[PDB]
């Protein structure tokens, strides 16, 4: 089966800036790849076919160039309203397959994330388990690491984690973080902490709290 | 103009058969290719295949074997049949022109084996509820309910601001959920905050002060 | 007009027909000029109300539309005089999109009958590409 490799997996710009995305095919496949935009909630919209024929009803914005393994999406001036997900996709061998994607993001100023630690409530003790929640929020870029640890070991099962998508209102992101364990193990130990490393400081925020304290 | 819209079973049990129908508009479904993308979780499309004019079907190879593609003239609709399914297969489901010029809206198939679970709604306050600074995060944990979804509000609508409600994660077979609110120290605990959770599957709403 | 034979190969190079799905250039040369002698304003009147258009003599009743055939389905959603033009862009996708069917270039009788199983390389053979 052809592979598609799309780069960079993400752009983050600014509107009215121009970028070019990049799709490359493992076979030659002529002039047989097509673009998609796929904003969030929606789904997919042919904008180029054939690599660089345009559809009439799609921007003149965006164009498309390449032929036989190199192809490129371009979109002269970015705007608002572009920002999402772009695939290519190559029909000259079946099965069709898809490039990766390559993420197209708003950019703005850096913003370092507030973070928040949360211990497992009465209620669910009581059921007999035990949640530890760590809130990251309004942060900028996408990029951060979150590391759980338990008494001063850094802890990677049990935890899941949730991300919003780039934020409507101020155009940061924010993270949730969970560790879950069994009332037991829980009550075993006694310090919880989320640490939290973002391109904002050398220094990673900690949050934490103690179990024999407050 | 053309207009495409996938309909069926939003639930498929492992080593069941899932089945969805494409009804199309605007023109004959003898009248186009026709075919089923689907999308999984991370942003991963597959091309599940197609159904040219000569009832002549394309398939897969990963599907192969597993997938069916048919069309009804006379209800002017096509489908898809994927037997044997697994978690694997739970995604977003498409049907598309195979021009690639008519999408459907899509619709989300799930595969478990989970029966339907109302959530628990767990309270997230500071350790020992007393802020530290001009303002205060507090949080609501929804964990073990099915299927999706829920609806989470904050004192039943009437705090709306400074609310981050995440995407539910998959745990154990079930799902989990968590919304932060942050308000002005001088708000709370003044005031009181609730969350309300709603879920429509359980026909249960519950709520829970912070 | 009318394509030299290299000059139409290296134009259908160009759109992507070498190798698409399976069928190497040899393939669309032979076929264009058993259709058409690689002329694309080339027309044929069929018993029916169907005509056929173009460098590869694609129907009116099943793959474009001329507003005035009984039966159309406009499978390529082209109008047929797009399959006239100099520019043979429109001309080749209708070509893949009845490829893609699964009798491939038995579609054309005349490719059956003049290229099928033939040393169809040989028509490229000779040719700057």
């Amino acid at each position: 089966d052809i592979v598609l490799t799309q780069s960079p997996a993400t752009l983050s710009v600014t509107p009215g800036d121009s970028v070019s995305l990049s799709c490359r095919a493992s076979q030659s496949i002529s002039n047989n790849l097509h673009w998609y935009q796929q904003k969030s909630h929606e789904s997919p919209r042919l904008l180029i076919k054939y690599a660089s024929q345009s559809i009439s009803g799609i921007p003149s914005r965006f164009s498309g160039s390449g032929s036989g393994t190199d192809f490129t999406l371009s979109i002269n001036s970015v705007e608002t309203e572009d920002f999402g997900m772009y695939f290519c996709q190559q029909s000259n061998s079946w099965p069709y397959t898809f490039g990766g994607g390559t993420k197209l993001e708003i950019k703005r100023a850096d913003a370092a994330p507030t973070v928040s630690i949360f211990p497992p409530s009465s209620e669910q003790l009581t059921s007999g388990g035990a949640s530890v929640v760590c809130f990251l929020n309004n942060f900028y870029p996408k990029d951060i690491n979150v590391k759980w640890k338990i008494d001063g070991s850094e802890r990677q099962n049990g935890v899941l984690n949730s991300w919003t998508d780039q934020d409507s209102k101020d155009s940061t992101y924010s993270m949730s973080s969970t560790l879950t364990l069994t009332k037991d193990e829980y009550e075993r130990h006694n310090s919880y902490t989320c640490e939290a490393t973002h391109k904002t400081s050398t220094s990673p925020i900690v949050k934490s709290f103690n179990r024999n304290e407050c | 103009e053309v207009q495409l819209q996938e309909s069926g079973p939003s639930l498929v049990k492992p080593s069941q058969t899932l089945s969805l129908t494409c009804s199309v508009t605007g023109d004959s479904v003898t009248s186009d290719f026709w075919s089923w993308i689907r999308k999984f979780p991370g942003n991963k499309l597959e091309y599940m295949g197609y159904i040219s004019y000569s009832g002549s079907t394309y398939y897969h190879p990963s599907l192969k074997s597993r997938i069916s593609i048919t069309r009804d003239t006379s209800k002017n609709q096509y489908y898809l049949q994927l037997n044997s399914v697994t978690t694997e297969d739970t995604a977003t489901y498409y049907c598309a022109s195979w021009g690639g010029d008519v999408w459907g809206a899509g619709t989300t198939v799930t595969v478990s084996s989970a029966k339907t679970t109302a959530p628990s709604v767990y309270p997230l306050a500071p350790v020992c509820g007393d802020t530290t600074g001009s303002s205060v995060t507090l949080g609501c944990l929804v964990k073990g309910y099915f299927p999706e979804p829920v609806t989470l509000t904050w004192n039943s609508g009437s705090l709306s601001s400074g609310v981050h409600t995440f995407p539910a994660v998959l745990q154990s077979d079930l799902y989990t959920l968590s919304s932060s609110v942050t308000v002005t120290s001088s708000t709370w605990p003044s005031q009181s905050i609730t969350c309300n959770v709603a879920h429509p599957a359980s026909s249960t709403k519950v709520d829970k002060k912070i | 007009k009318v394509f030299g034979r290299c000059e139409l190969a290296a134009a259908m190079k160009r759109h992507g027909l070498d190798n698409y799905r399976g069928y190497s250039l040899g393939n669309w040369v032979c076929a264009a000029k058993f259709e058409s002698n690689f002329n694309t304003q080339a027309t044929n009147r069929n018993t029916d109300g169907s005509t056929d258009y173009g460098i590869l003599q694609i129907n009116s009743r099943w793959w474009c539309n001329d507003g005035r055939t009984p039966g159309s389905r406009n499978l390529c959603n082209i109008p047929c005089s797009a399959l006239l033009s100099s520019d043979i862009t429109a001309s080749v996708n209708c070509a893949k999109k009845i490829v893609s069917d699964g009798n491939g270039m038995n579609a054309w009788v005349a490719w059956r009958n003049r290229c099928k199983g033939t040393d169809v390389q040989a028509w490229i053979r000779g040719c700057r590409l």
